[PDB]
DNA sequence: TTTGGACCGCTTTGAGGCCTTCGTTGGAAACG
DNA sequence: CTTTCCAACGAAGGCCTCAAAGCGGTCCAAA
């Protein structure tokens, strides 16, 4: 299977930011290392469109983080809870 | 997951676009590059991998309290 | 909170317009300015957007909104199947009793949604939104409990009860200081009926007709076994039998459904269906207080 | 030319002769031409019955221009599109015609109707060459895409579709038919409904027999063995009415028999079919192609 | 000829049938 | 000995129909 498309707009988004930050600091030589660059990206959104993966599911990768303490948390009050039921 | 697929793909393309430029500035930005992504995508590898370990952990407490 | 103001949207679009003033009086969380400020002649979407904008200026709870459930309840009680608890092995206090059964019912898992409303003839109303661990008590599968004081019988709605039907059972049982408790097998719709079968609380004579005997014994018999007063209302029966054949058991398990029972069982015999005298099974309904039979040679 | 022979032959049909003793059909597996997923979507659902005069100039090529016309009628009446397919495998003889389906696609099936004749060839002995023979329709879907397909079908073909009725000896026999046939796996225990004829809804008493108690009290009353005869049916009802008035005093005789369920299959008086296993399938359509045929002689 | 009244029209809508989905023990199958 | 899934199927939420009544148009009685 191919790469999940949020994953891939993921990924552009972040190649975007990069090669805008390094083209920030780049004060000479820009049109011919900028042209680089965008066929570095395209090329590498080619591989990553063409890239194949098991089928397995693979969440947003912003948000999971949140969902870990969230999850973290529902554990505690579990145990909490476990705790009491056993005291009892 | 998809991440355990790419990465190595992603070194693959840093180690080319390495040997193929020459400038030294160029050189350390593309390495402080890697580095930053590289980390990034390890870290979250890892919470992914805490993520179906807390969610196994979750369905483990679950049969517990019930 | 959004939650509770699309609970009572929910409970609003479920009660007719025909009598939503009737249910703010019997609401009354509202003040009548509030209920003058809003006509019924308009459209549906208009009144229950302008009901919302009068609870939002209020303090919307989940208490309120649990009332006006129990009292759409009430008011309707016929949307439900009932079934009836009996307690067995003197003195009562509803303040006590209500801060025991919330507090068996918090220690329960960690919390439930519960909710009491008292209403005439000791008829305690209790609306129980059930909650796992984890997760807030959902209000769209709730449960419905009637307590009655100083009785040894309970009804109950069960939708979802199934899930856990014991913890239910004790904690009503510890609530009303009463020792064992007991499910029978008696499940119906009408619940008015429910109560009175628990509480037993309910010419041209040229024509020279023959075997006029058979008839007025019939009709007589008929009287006498079910009786002038108009029967219970009871919708639904089912026998489930295993008795030998003598014409290895034959099992039979046969299903009574009828808009009106006890009725067309009262005119099987006039209408010479069944035989004058009706068997046990049928003529004990009201007397034996069963719906649900097993009988055995 | 066929009119004089026609009115010759339902002349001579009169209610004189002897009903005919009836092969009791054999596990039969779905034939080699027959889809296993077409009839899995055909089984398992609920039909209603029609009857059909043959069809005039009915081709079985030009099935796009059939669906591009219904399409065009169903926007006169007014995101739906309607597909013809081709059945194979499920005629009776070769003298019977091909089958096919016609299904409503919202862009989920909606409506289905199925065109089919099995074992039904008196019509075809008394028809021209001009002229299809498919008497049987089923029905599955909302009442008003019904009634638009038969108006459609009215104005083209020049035919009725008439509600197919099922009375209480033939849904006894049909009973006996399928509680005949062998079921390795026993998935659902028979059933039977009655209404008791009366002005006022009244008591509508279901009777259910385990399988094995069912199969085990047939082959008690089996006394030709593949076939099933008027005797056997009659001693099946007398055997069943004895053990109902043994337990309960009761003469269900004196009720009308409105629907019959067994492990295979199920019918109601109405014109509902449920259809559950495929090995006897292809017999159960001809027994009610002969219906069709007797309400259209 | 003008104005009010009552007819029939129309749309709105409330309730029952019904299909489908949710929940599911209970048994079967794989197994730390 | 334990765990998870298919099954048996029960059940209730939701789709879909129509019978009900209020609002609106129109004809006819009255000024």
């Amino acid at each position: 299977q191919p790469l999940s498309k949020s994953t891939r707009d993921h990924l552009q988004t972040m190649m975007e930011s990069v090669i805008m930050t390094i083209l920030s600091n780049s004060i000479k030589e820009k049109e011919e290392i900028q042209y680089h660059l965008n066929f570095l990206k395209k090329r590498l959104l080619q591989q990553c469109e063409t890239l194949k993966v098991p089928p397995k599911k693979m969440e947003d990768l912003t948000n999971v983080s949140s969902l870990l303490n969230m999850e973290r948390a529902r554990d505690k009050a579990n145990e909490e809870g476990l705790a009491l039921l056993q005291e009892e | 997951k998809e991440l355990n697929i790419v990465l190595p793909e992603f070194e693959k393309t840093h180690l080319e676009h390495q040997q193929r430029i020459e400038s030294k500035v160029c050189k350390a930005a593309i390495a402080t590059f890697y580095v930053n992504v590289k980390e990034q995508f390890i870290k979250m590898l890892k919470e992914s991998q805490m993520l179906t370990n807390l969610k196994r952990k979750n369905a483990k407490m679950i049969s517990d309290i019930e | 909170d959004e939650t509770v103001a699309e609970f009572i949207k929910r409970t609003i679009l479920k009660i007719p317009m025909n009598e939503l003033t009737t249910i703010l009086k019997a609401w009354d969380f509202l003040s009548e300015n509030q209920l003058q400020t809003v006509n019924f002649r308009q459209r549906k979407e208009s009144v229950v957007q302008h009901l919302i904008h009068l609870c939002e200026e209020k303090r919307a709870s989940i208490s309120d909104a649990a009332l006006l459930d129990i009292i759409y309840m009430q008011f309707h009680q016929h949307q439900k199947v009932w079934e009836v608890f009996q307690m067995s092995k003197d003195l009562f206090d509803m303040k006590q009793f209500k801060n025991s059964f919330k507090k068996i019912l918090q220690r329960a898992l960690k919390n439930v949604t519960v909710s009491f409303r008292e209403t005439e003839e000791n008829a305690v109303w209790i609306r129980i939104a059930w909650g796992t661990q984890y997760t807030k008590p959902n209000q769209y599968k709730p449960t419905y409990v009637v307590y009655y004081s100083q009785t040894p019988y309970a009804f109950t709605s069960s939708s979802m009860l199934r899930r856990n039907t014991p913890l239910l059972g004790q904690a009503l049982t510890i609530a009303s200081k009463h020792h064992q408790i007991v499910k029978m097998d008696l499940r119906s719709r009408y619940l008015d009926s429910l109560k009175a079968i628990v509480f037993k609380q309910y010419m041209d004579s040229r024509i020279i007709h023959e075997n006029i005997v058979e008839k007025e014994r019939v009709q007589r018999i008929t009287q006498e076994t079910f009786g002038d007063y108009p029967q219970p209302q009871l919708e639904f029966a089912q026998y489930k039998l295993e008795t030998k054949f003598k014409s290895e058991p034959l099992r039979c398990l046969i299903k009574f459904s009828s808009p009106h029972l006890l009725e067309a069982l009262k005119s099987l015999a006039p209408a010479g269906i069944a035989d004058a005298p009706l068997s046990p099974l049928l003529t004990c309904i009201p007397n034996k207080r069963m719906n649900y039979f097993k009988i055995r040679d | 030319p066929l009119q004089k022979r026609l009115e010759s032959v339902r002349k001579q049909s009169s209610f004189i002769l002897t009903p005919p003793r009836r092969k009791i059909p054999q596990c039969s597996q779905l034939q080699e031409d027959v889809d296993p997923q077409k009839v899995a979507f055909l089984l398992h659902k609920q039909w209603t019955l029609y009857s059909l005069t043959p069809l005039y100039k009915f081709s079985y090529s030009n099935l796009k221009e059939y669906s591009r016309l219904l399409n065009a009628f169903i926007v006169a009446e007014k995101n739906i599109k309607v597909i013809f397919s081709t059945l194979l495998g499920m005629k009776g003889t070769q003298r019977d015609p091909e089958a096919f389906l016609v299904q409503i696609v919202s862009k989920k099936v909606l409506w289905t109707g199925w065109f089919c004749c099995v074992f039904g060839d008196s019509l075809l002995e008394t028809v021209s060459e001009d002229f299809t023979c498919l008497p049987l329709f089923l029905a599955n879907g909302a009442e008003s895409n019904t009634a638009i397909i038969g108006t459609w079908f009215q104005k083209t073909f020049d035919c009725y579709f008439s509600p197919l009725a099922i009375n209480a000896f033939n849904l006894s026999w049909m009973a006996a038919m399928w509680t005949a046939c062998k079921m390795d796996h026993y998935v659902a225990t028979t059933e039977f409904l009655w209404s008791v004829p009366c002005s006022p809804q009244s008591l509508d008493i279901s009777f259910a027999i385990h399988p094995e108690d069912a199969k085990a009290l047939w082959d008690s009353v089996h006394k030709t063995p593949g076939e099933v005869t008027q005797e056997e049916v009659d001693l099946f009802m007398d055997c069943l009415y004895s053990h109902f008035h043994r337990h309960f005093k009761i003469h269900l005789s004196a009720t009308r028999l409105v629907r019959v369920s067994t492990s295979v299959a199920s019918a109601h008086t109405d014109g509902k079919i449920k259809i559950l296993c495929h090995k006897y399938l292809i017999g159960v359509l001809a027994y009610l192609t002969e219906l069709a045929i007797f309400q259209i002689e």
